DNA sequence: CGCTCTGCTCCTTCTCCTTTCCT
DNA sequence: AGGAGAAGGAGCAGAGCG
């Protein structure tokens, strides 16, 4: 239907501006005018003339910023890869693999359209070097970071982590725990041990700062 | 000198059983709520349990509670075409809403079922659908079913 | 019919917050030693006085 | 004082930022109201 | 035939468009579909609730979570007329979800940190515990009150 | 499809016999029905739906008193809704559960 | 597990609800169990009342060992903290 | 290409736990 | 009762096969 074209194109464009900005505040490289594209833009970019989007013009890269760099020196580019095949595959999930292992990227997310095998999702923790992100699209509309229940998290490099440990004399084992596979944990890509600090605001107390230790 | 005195002095003391001090906070008024939904005659509002019952459900974490409610917050402001036009989006099973009637039809070698979907009843609920989403929607309970 | 159902309530609420306790570094703390506040309501401040 | 996430010292114009915040923010607030609450006074007074 | 869902969410009962105190037009859903309808057209995203904590958890995290639990404790112990500090009900919600994940306070979720043998065995499943106890050698340290 | 064999008012059944035909079968005696010159059919009315309306409240109409708010300071509060529909125990008196008719605070006497 | 130093500690300097009731308490044991004192007694028999008769003249020989989490302590006496 | 494994996802049957005690 | 938890079934798309 047209209506329906309509509005799978409106969710593509809205799911694609939500991973440009979920790159851009990991520490990736985007532009304020590059993720702020308007949807007449979207459509006269990413889609052929028969009147249908296009998923494979929109498979970009980014790089790690200078100071993100300076911060975390062990970071390395990402490959964000959309589909068009609705139920995913080992077939895809395997080509995946390895154009990702071809490209020696560090990491790259896929960001899969209707749903995903259980046979697939056992390819995805088997890469030594690396590790790949599965993320689906209609989760990806409204980016979780900007609702209004959801406090700032920010993620704390090795040297701050190492400075929030010796400041309270504690152990990694003992500060309260956010779980991996946590919707916003994910979002920030949080590997075991990492730690996140928290601005929570209460009427009551006005800002104070909460950490939490991925798990 | 008063405030600086007083506000040295509301701080929590280390040693304080400040947990046990909460739990019976917490218990103590709910000793007196009622085990229902008490509320004021003559407004017959939507129906939320909000007793020891609730208290109950967030205490436990139940997966499964009684009353779930939404809040959405709209953009416009405006009784017709501006929150009918959002509100038939997250509606329940239409199809006998829109069918109007459904018939049982027998031939020669063939067998039908017909369903007459009048188009009035959409143009006054303001709705997306046509001809093919009730289609590809019939198709998908198809396989769903049969 | 609710006196049983509250009685129950606070004894399982005092089960389960029983040992929490403020520290002499401030954080608010478990048996095991496990930090779950780092200061009390965010501020520190006694609800009493 | 309010020092970094790391350890160093904040540069006085990244003092709201909302990633330096820690503990003694909501004494700082506490002294700010007071201030406040005086400078209210001391104003009516210099208006009559 | 008459009972499949053409268009909406099959999860969500009904919505009903409330006129609110500032005159504003809004519409609260009755369901279970909450990344449903905040995706939808014509509504704002970043400000929609449900009473689901758990609901809150799956999709927006585990300190929207928390921040839930609090607010709903906040509202059914404010309705009924009870005057509770808000750090009580801060030092509960933090509880319930210091390790990660929303548990709740029963006898399954007691099995969160408690780690200990004897005041597990003192609230609820006494046999139970002890025989696991002592099939797996659990080795627990008497620090607790209990 | 719901109509009944004459002379036996058991059922009639759509058969998938032989030579491909729909005859109007019975099972319980034989009697046959050709569809052939066909005009059978079975029409079920189906209500559609009305415009819903909103569901603002109606605060009019709902018990008044006059008591004062605790925060008069903030909003002055004269009246208030109430119920006296809690009763702890027989000997102990009734209670009493209000709430402001300006700003909206609940409590109990 | 090692001490805290005298020129460098960090907490309160206010003497707590906790801290008086175990000074009080085990003063008076010390005192029922025939121990001299150190102010006039007036005419007073009880062990608690002499022990917070002492308290007010801050004449207590004890000081109070407060345990951080870590394992490491600071050493209060009475006659420091304050109330 | 049906066949045939391997694996979910769904579902049914089966126990625990329920208030101050007041000597 | 209600109310979750948990252990065993039962049909089913998936994926590899000659
Ligand atoms: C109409 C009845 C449907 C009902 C049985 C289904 C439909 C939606 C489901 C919930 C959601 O998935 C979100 C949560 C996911 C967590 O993992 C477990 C809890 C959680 C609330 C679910 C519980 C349960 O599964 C629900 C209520
Ligand atoms: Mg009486
Ligand atoms: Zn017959
Ligand atoms: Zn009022």
């Amino acid at each position: 239907m047209d209506q329906e074209n309509e509005r799978n194109i409106s969710r593509l464009w809205r799911a694609f501006r939500t991973v440009k900005e979920m790159v851009k505040d990991r520490g990736y490289f985007i532009t304020q005018e590059e993720v702020e594209l308007p949807l007449e833009d979207f459509k006269a970019k990413y889609c052929d003339s028969m009147g249908r989007p296009q998923r494979k013009m929109m498979s970009f890269q980014a790089n790690p910023t200078e100071e993100s760099i300076s911060k975390f020196p062990d970071m390395g580019s990402l490959w964000v890869e959309f589909c068009d095949e609705p139920s995913v595959g080992v077939k895809t999930m395997k080509t995946f693999v390895i154009h990702i292992q071809e490209k020696n990227f560090q990491t790259g997310i896929f960001v899969y359209q209707n749903n995903i095998t259980p046979s697939a999702m056992k390819l995805v923790p088997s890469i030594p070097p690396a590790t790949i992100e599965t993320f689906n699209e209609a989760a990806l509309v409204v980016n979780i970071t900007h609702h209004e229940l959801v406090p700032k998290h920010i993620r704390l490099s090795s040297d701050e982590k190492r400075e929030l440990l010796k400041r309270y004399r504690l152990k990694e084992s003992q500060l309260p725990r956010i779980q991996r596979a946590d919707p916003v944990a994910l979002y920030l890509g949080l590997k075991r041990g990492e730690v996140v600090k928290i601005i929570r605001k209460s009427e009551t107390s006005g800002r104070y700062a909460s950490y939490r230790i991925c798990m | 000198e008063i405030a600086l005195f007083k506000y040295r002095k509301a701080r929590l003391e280390p040693g304080t059983a400040i947990g046990a001090i909460g739990a019976q906070s917490i218990g103590e008024p709910g000793t007196q709520m009622t085990l229902k939904t008490f509320h004021f005659a003559g407004v017959a509002s939507m129906n939320v349990t909000l007793g020891v019952p609730r208290i109950k459900e967030i205490i436990n974490a139940s997966k499964v509670i009684s009353t779930p409610i939404i809040n959405a917050v709209l953009v416009n402001d405006n009784d017709e075409r501006a929150a009918r036009v959002v509100k038939g989006r997250v509606e329940k099973t239409l199809l006998s809403d829109v069918a109007f009637y459904v018939q049982d039809v027998y031939k020669d070698n063939l067998s039908f079922i017909q369903v007459r979907i009048d188009l009035g009843t959409i143009d006054k609920l303001q709705l997306e659908l046509t001809i093919e989403d009730i289609a590809v929607a019939i198709t998908r309970a198809s396989k769903l079913k049969i | 019919v609710k006196t049983a159902e509250t009685g129950y309530m606070s004894r399982r609420l005092m089960k389960s917050l029983e040992d929490l306790s403020c520290q002499y570094d401030n954080t608010v703390r478990t048996s095991a030693n496990g930090i779950v506040q780092f200061t009390y309501g965010g501020d520190g401040l006694d609800p009493l006085e | 004082v309010r020092y970094d996430n790391s350890g160093c010292l904040v540069k006085r114009e990244d003092l709201n930022k909302a990633e330096y915040v820690d503990q003694y923010d909501a004494e700082r607030d506490f002294y700010h109201s007071l201030r406040e609450y005086i400078n209210g006074k001391a104003t009516a007074l210099a208006n009559l | 035939l008459p009972d499949v869902v053409v268009k909406g969410l099959p999860d969500i009962s009904r919505a009903v468009i409330n006129i609110r105190d500032d005159g504003k037009r809004e519409l609260l859903v009755e369901g279970y579909g909450l990344r449903d309808v905040m995706c939808t057209d014509g509504v704002i995203g970043s400000r929609t609730t449900t009473n689901h904590v758990l609901e809150v958890f799956s999709v927006l995290g585990i300190e929207a979570a928390r921040y839930s639990i609090i607010r709903e404790i906040n509202y059914t112990m404010s309705n009924h007329g009870m005057s509770v500090d808000p750090r009580h009900i801060q030092l509960l919600g933090d509880v319930m979800t210091y390790k990660g994940e929303v548990l709740g306070i029963t006898r399954f979720g007691l099995s969160k940190m408690r780690d200990s043998v004897l005041q597990l065995a003192s609230f609820e499943k006494t046999t139970d515990h002890l025989f696991d106890a002592a099939f797996y050698m659990k080795k627990d340290a008497v620090e607790g009150v209990s | 499809m719901l109509s009944f064999c004459p002379s036996c008012n058991n059922m009639l059944l759509i058969t998938s016999g032989d030579s491909g035909v729909y005859t109007l079968a019975c099972r319980s005696c034989p009697y046959e029905f050709p569809i052939e010159g066909i005009e059978i059919y079975d029409r079920k009315k189906l209500p559609r739906k009305e415009v819903d309306d909103v569901l603002g409240g109606g605060w009019d109409n709902v018990d008044q008193t006059k008591t004062q708010c605790p925060n008069y300071d903030t909003c002055g509060g004269e009246s208030a809704y109430f119920f006296q529909l809690q009763i702890r125990s027989a000997d102990e008196p009734m209670t009493t559960f209000y709430k402001c008719v300006n700003c909206g605070h609940r409590w109990k006497e | 597990e090692k001490a805290i130093p005298k020129d460098q500690r960090a907490t309160t300097p206010y003497m707590t609800k906790y801290e008086r009731a175990r000074i009080l308490g085990t003063r008076a044991l010390q005192i029922s169990m025939n121990a001299p004192v150190f102010v006039d007694l007036e005419g007073e028999t009880d062990p608690l009342r002499i022990a917070m008769k002492e308290l007010a003249e801050k004449k207590i020989p004890l000081v109070i060992r407060r345990y951080l989490p870590d394992g490491s302590f600071e050493d209060w006496s009475v006659e420091e903290l304050i109330v």
